[PDB]
């Protein structure tokens, strides 16, 4: 009954924290993308597919962070409302409570293993091909109102811009051909009430038509080729990466002891930085292994250090 | 069985809150750990429970050292703890509250665990409210459920923290009956409490902890007749 | 009343300064970790450390709003959890008086933000750029009915490959003049050599004509409008308006700069109202977590509505001063609920 | 001066914790607001102070309606509040704690403000700690400095919250003497307290609130010999 109580509490609070962290972390990215889309450097209609294809990447970080934050929230709540003094006072240690959640940690480890091995590479492949499709925009696509845009041999001006990136106004185009049009609708663009000049040829018109990664490879191709340092680094990241859930469990068990007066949230900020130290160390380890400087063994090395530290701190 | 506490000590901010507190409590005996507020009775009580780490001394249970044991390691030796604040599992049913501790017992099977749960609910008159959540019960019912839950662990010594706290004179008698039942159940009870007048009404051996040290011991009549206690804690007029 | 005023002002000011120091150190370290991935032969770890160290004033300027919010939260939470704000009310000190005392502390951070933006950030940013990477090329600009293009422009008054195109109210060509080198002597006229003009054909060894480009603002065209100081931003917007149309990305920057002290004060007021209202009797950790959530929400909302102001018709004033006014109203209402 | 309080009522989670609590008070009179825990004594006390907003009811102070005023607006009318918890200004000295409220007074100038911080310190025997911080004094001395600080605002009614809370039987007489001195100073006292044994020994008119309504009133002798109170709160033996 105590295991079910803890599992339900941790699952509920961890899902709440995962939803909050997802909302925050990819709301920041979505706002940044909309900012890029504000100058026309990215289609406004694809910035939702970008977030959809980067769901596994952000979830790869959120799931360990969400599990860790939810674990410390549950254990800190148990400490604050004196449910731990009656669990310890009945013979159930805090380590024993941490061991009762090993099945839940294994379930989260399986979920994040799926994320690391299948969903993250697939989402990154899709996002990379989409971004490569979005990197070819040039000319009238990058125009901004009341400004000069230079893209290769083209110089472009727009006096006004609609809410959507169509129906240009007060258009000035430079090559050498000079084209000035009152209106232009969109590269295939129909210019309305415009004048064309050549640098001396003048041709007025009423209408005119102007016609100016290893992080995403499937694990099937990465299971072998351990010799290549980049391939080895990525494959070790996908293999030893999911085991941050177990470290997030034995670290949340260690750093959750909080007083009723201090609060349920007292120890979250100091310990989120301790977990971020592990994640940053793993990213730095990945970068160095990609340069044939550290070797694949550095992943279990860091994982085993933070643990033997979390285990020693929980057993003092 | 006897719980022997000897030469407790503990310093906070380089100030010796507790200095040489030593008392003995037997099974089936109600012992009250009283004294002036903030004079070291609460810290001594917590060192006995295990909330705060001991600095000097030793706590024994029939030539069995418990000074080095943690809170949970003492709990399997026969020491229980009842926090003053609401310590019921808020989102767990009262029957589930008692059963969560009954399932940790290694000497009971399901057929015996269910019978023990039914008996515990019946003895504390909470069988009618056994299907409600812990956070949706009255204060008296919640405290009865917590005492029933603590008995599910089968403790040999009970360390009650502030039992007559926020209790009307109508319910102080019910708490007296509960503590007397714990005594009659073969469980020694250690009581620390600010409500000295009602604490002295059930305990047959009270220890007065003043200035971090025990200054008195014996029956409540002896404590009341004591000049040292009446000079520092109880005052000239007290009954 | 002075002693209670000094107590509240000093407590909240110390909390704001401590949060400022902590957040500045944390952002310096975080950016250094991010900057550690770009090291190369000519960009060593020491160079990337100096780059993030010179950017510290900019990080401070960006932190001061959220630093003031969290400082007010912590300073008033220390007073409230100690039951000091309850006994300030028990003697006859209003909620708005305590809010004004906290705003007194927030005014120090507002003045610090002003000083940084005016005199520190525009210099340390230039120092950071010079440290990292070590005049505008292909400068295209419009002056009313005339379009001028210069390939190389210098802050001391030097131009290369000048090209000016004139037009009519009906947009008809008059002369497309080209030059090789140019010099600045007075406003509205530039001396140049190899002066070749069309006529709707002419040439001249040396003759000056009217053009409104000024060397003072030539080094600001490369700088993003957000990074420009308030004096630089206002001068550049005036220069552009007197001769062309100011881009909306400059109006947005002007409105985010003129509304930063008001955003800071409104954020502090919201923090005070939360302490007196929803965040009363909560733990300090929960108060700090909620302060971080409010800071992130405000930063995301202001960034999004700044981005939304560049794509929608209404002026950026609505999108910038909107959230500030709404949050001030919400905080004032939460203060009315006492 | 009379603090008439009529038909207080407050609901929490759609449950009316307080239902028609009404009591009256006079200046220089100790009134004890007693009752079972959670029966509405704390909530009614807070609605009198102003911490808890009033859903229904009227508070008068010599035909001056304080029902719609805020906590600070009532305190400017002459209502004092002393929290149960430690409410001293931790980083201010005791003399600074008392002067911090004396500067709030508008009828006192700089010349006589020192006079009061001299008489307030001497009256409560806290002169020896006038230079010590409020966070580094004993519980009794801190409580005396809090009461002296509260009296610096010149209240007409001092609403004491749990005055005999965590107080040893040796020092309960000190709190009783402090409250009696407050009464002799022309200040009415409202006491809500779990410790009814001693609260009924200084109050000259006690109100018992049970189930959210006043179930008895009168002198402590009448309160003890009250069948409803005897059955609900005090118990047969007392
Ligand atoms: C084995 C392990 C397995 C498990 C682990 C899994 C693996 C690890 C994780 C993997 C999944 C992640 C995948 C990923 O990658 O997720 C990325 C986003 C997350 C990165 C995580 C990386 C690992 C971190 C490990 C963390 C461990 C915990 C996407 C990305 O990173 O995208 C990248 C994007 N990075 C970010 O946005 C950082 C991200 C980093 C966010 C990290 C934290 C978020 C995740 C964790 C949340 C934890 C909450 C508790 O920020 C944000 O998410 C917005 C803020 C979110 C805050 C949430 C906190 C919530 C707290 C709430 C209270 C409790 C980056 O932006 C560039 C700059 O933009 C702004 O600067 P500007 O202001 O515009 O100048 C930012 N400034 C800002 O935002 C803010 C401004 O400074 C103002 C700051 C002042 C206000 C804040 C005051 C407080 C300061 C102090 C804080 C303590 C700068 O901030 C920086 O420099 C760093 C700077 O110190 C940030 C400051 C602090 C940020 C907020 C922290 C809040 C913390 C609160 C306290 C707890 C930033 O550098 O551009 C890259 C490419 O850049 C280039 C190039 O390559 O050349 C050049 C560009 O020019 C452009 O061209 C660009 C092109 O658009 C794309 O290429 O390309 C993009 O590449 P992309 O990924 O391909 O898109």
């Amino acid at each position: 009954i105590i295991r079910r109580y803890l599992v339900k509490q941790v699952v509920s609070t961890s899902l709440v924290v995962i939803a909050l962290l997802t909302l925050i972390m990819m709301g920041g990215r979505l706002i940044k993308y909309f900012g890029v889309a504000a100058q026309g450097r990215l289609d406004a209609g694809v910035l939702f597919s970008i977030i959809g294809y980067r769901m596994p990447e952000f979830l790869t970080l959120i799931l360990p962070l969400g599990f860790f934050i939810g674990l410390m929230l549950v254990f800190g709540r148990l400490y604050v409302d004196h449910e731990m003094a009656v669990l310890n006072g009945s013979g159930i240690s805090r380590i024993r409570l941490g061991q009762l959640l090993i099945p839940l940690a294994l379930v989260f480890l399986v979920i994040q293993g799926i994320l690391m091995l299948w969903m993250t590479p697939w989402g990154l492949r899709q996002f990379d091909q989409l971004s490569s499709s979005q990197a070819v925009r040039t000319g009238f696509d990058l125009v901004r109102p009341k400004e000069f845009i230079s893209s290769g041999p083209y110089t472009i001006y727009a006096g006004d811009l609609s809410e959507d990136r169509k129906n240009l106004k007060d258009i000035f185009f430079y090559q050498d051909v000079m084209i000035l049009a009152k209106e232009a609708t969109r590269n295939v663009v129909d210019l309305i009430q415009g004048r064309r000049y050549e640098i001396y040829s003048q041709a007025e018109f009423q209408r005119y038509r102007l016609r100016l990664k290893v992080e995403a490879l499937p694990s099937s191709k990465l299971w072998n080729k351990w010799n290549d340092p980049v391939i080895a680094s990525e494959m070790g990241w996908r293999v030893f990466g999911p085991f941050t859930i177990v470290i997030a469990l034995m670290m949340a068990v260690a750093l959750c002891e909080v007083s009723p007066r201090q609060g349920r949230y007292y120890r979250l900020i100091p310990a989120i930085f301790i977990f971020a130290s592990l994640i940053v160390l793993l990213i730095a380890i990945r970068t160095r292994i990609s340069r044939d400087e550290l070797g694949v063994w550095a992943y279990p090395a860091a994982l085993a250090v933070y643990g033997i530290a979390a285990a020693l701190f929980s057993r003092k | 069985q006897t719980l022997c506490i000897k030469h407790l000590a503990k310093n906070y901010s380089k100030r010796w809150v507790v200095k040489d507190v030593s008392f003995e409590m037997q099974s089936g005996q109600i012992v009250g750990l009283l004294g002036p507020n903030g004079a070291g009775k609460t810290t001594s009580f917590y060192m006995v429970v295990g909330l705060v780490r001991m600095d000097k001394g030793e706590i024994h249970l029939d030539n069995l050292d418990l000074s080095d044991l943690a809170m949970h390691e003492r709990a399997r030796k026969g020491i229980g703890y009842l926090p003053q604040e609401a310590s019921i599992f808020r989102k767990l049913t009262i029957a589930e509250n008692i059963m969560a501790i009954l399932e940790t017992r290694k000497d009971l099977n399901k057929q015996q665990r269910q019978q023990r749960l039914q008996e515990l609910l019946n003895d504390f008159k909470i069988t009618h409210i056994k299907d409600s959540l812990g956070m949706s019960v009255s204060g008296g019912e919640r405290r009865r459920a917590e005492i029933a839950r603590a008995l599910a662990a089968d403790p040999k010594f009970m360390l009650l923290d502030e039992p007559f706290a926020g209790v009307d004179p109508i319910s102080v008698g019910d708490i007296k009956d509960i503590i007397r039942n714990l005594k009659d159940r073969g469980i020694g009870v250690l009581i620390t409490d600010h409500n000295v007048r009602e604490t002295l009404a059930i305990c047959e051996h009270a220890y007065i902890v003043s200035e971090g040290a025990v200054i008195a011991e014996g029956s409540p009549q002896d404590i009341l007749e004591n000049e040292q206690v009446r000079k520092v804690y109880l005052g000239d007029d007290f009954t | 009343r002075r002693i209670v005023a000094k107590h509240v002002t000093k407590t909240t000011a110390l909390a704001m300064l401590g949060t400022t120091i902590v957040l500045v150190i944390l952002q310096v370290l975080f950016t250094y970790l991010g900057e550690l991935s770009n090291l190369k032969a000519d960009y060593s770890a020491w160079q990337a450390f100096l780059y993030v160290l010179w950017g510290a004033p900019r990080y401070l300027y960006e932190i001061l709003p959220i630093s003031a919010l969290i400082g007010a939260i912590l300073g008033l939470g220390t007073l409230a959890s100690n039951s000091e704000l309850i006994v300030m009310r028990s003697v006859g000190i209003s909620l708005w008086r305590i809010v004004g005392w906290v705003i007194r502390s927030a005014l120090v951070l507002v003045l610090l933000s002003f000083a940084l933006s005016e005199w520190v950030v525009p210099y340390t940013n230039e120092r950071a750029n010079s440290v990292k990477s070590h005049e505008v090329r292909g400068y295209w600009s419009r002056e009313g009915q005339r379009f001028i293009y210069v390939d190389y422009a210098n802050s001391q008054g030097q131009l290369k490959r000048i090209q000016v195109v004139d037009f009519d109210d009906n947009y008809r060509l008059k002369s497309v003049t080209n030059a090789e080198q140019g010099q600045f002597v007075k406003d509205g006229q530039w001396l140049l050599n190899h002066s070749q003009q069309m006529a709707i054909l002419a040439n001249a060894a040396k003759q000056p004509f009217s053009l409104a480009l000024q060397p003072k603002y030539v080094h600001m065209v490369t700088i993003d409008p957000e990074d420009l100081s308030f004096s630089q931003l206002v001068s550049f917007m005036n220069y552009m308006r007197e001769y062309s149309q100011v881009p909306k990305t400059y109006q947005l920057a002007f409105w985010k700069k003129v509304a930063s002290p008001f955003a800071l004060i409104t954020l502090v007021l919201v923090a005070c109202s939360f302490i007196f209202g929803p965040l009363r009797q909560q733990s300090m950790g929960f108060r700090l977590v909620i302060a971080l959530f409010i800071g992130l929400g405000f930063y995301y909302l202001q960034d999004f509505l700044g981005y939304a102001s560049l794509v929608y018709n209404p002026s950026p004033a609505w999108f910038v001063l909107g959230p500030i006014v709404l949050m001030f109203v919400a905080g004032s209402y939460l203060l009315y609920r006492a």
